[PDB]
């Protein structure tokens, strides 16, 4: 009977776990659009500089 | 033959009469190492998680 508990505990666990997914994607976006926004800030400052 | 009969009867009150519950104490037993088995499996199980 003992072995239940845990295993709801594991279940829990799991989705808990399965957050953090959507989490991290929501996280990386940043990323992405920080190394876009850098490519973009990089062409307009060699147009600057032309 | 009869009597042979009676004699088969003897022989199965002596096979009977001989002991009372032992090996049922060992599947039991048994039954315990499974227990003791399947407390290794879920403190691995336990470990893993």
């Amino acid at each position: 009977m003992t072995d239940d508990d845990l295993d709801g505990e594991l279940v829990r666990l799991q989705e808990k776990k399965v957050q953090l997914e959507n989490e991290k994607l929501q996280k990386l976006s940043d990323q992405n659009l920080m190394d876009l926004n850098n490519i973009q800030f990089n062409k307009n400052l060699q147009s600057l500089k032309l | 033959v009869h009597e042979e009969i009676n004699e088969i009867s003897s022989k199965i009150e002596d096979d009977f009469l001989s002991l009372k519950n032992q090996n049922h104490w060992y599947m039991r037993t048994v039954q315990k190492s499974i227990e003791t088995l399947e407390k290794e499996v879920l403190q691995r199980k336990k470990s893993k998680k």
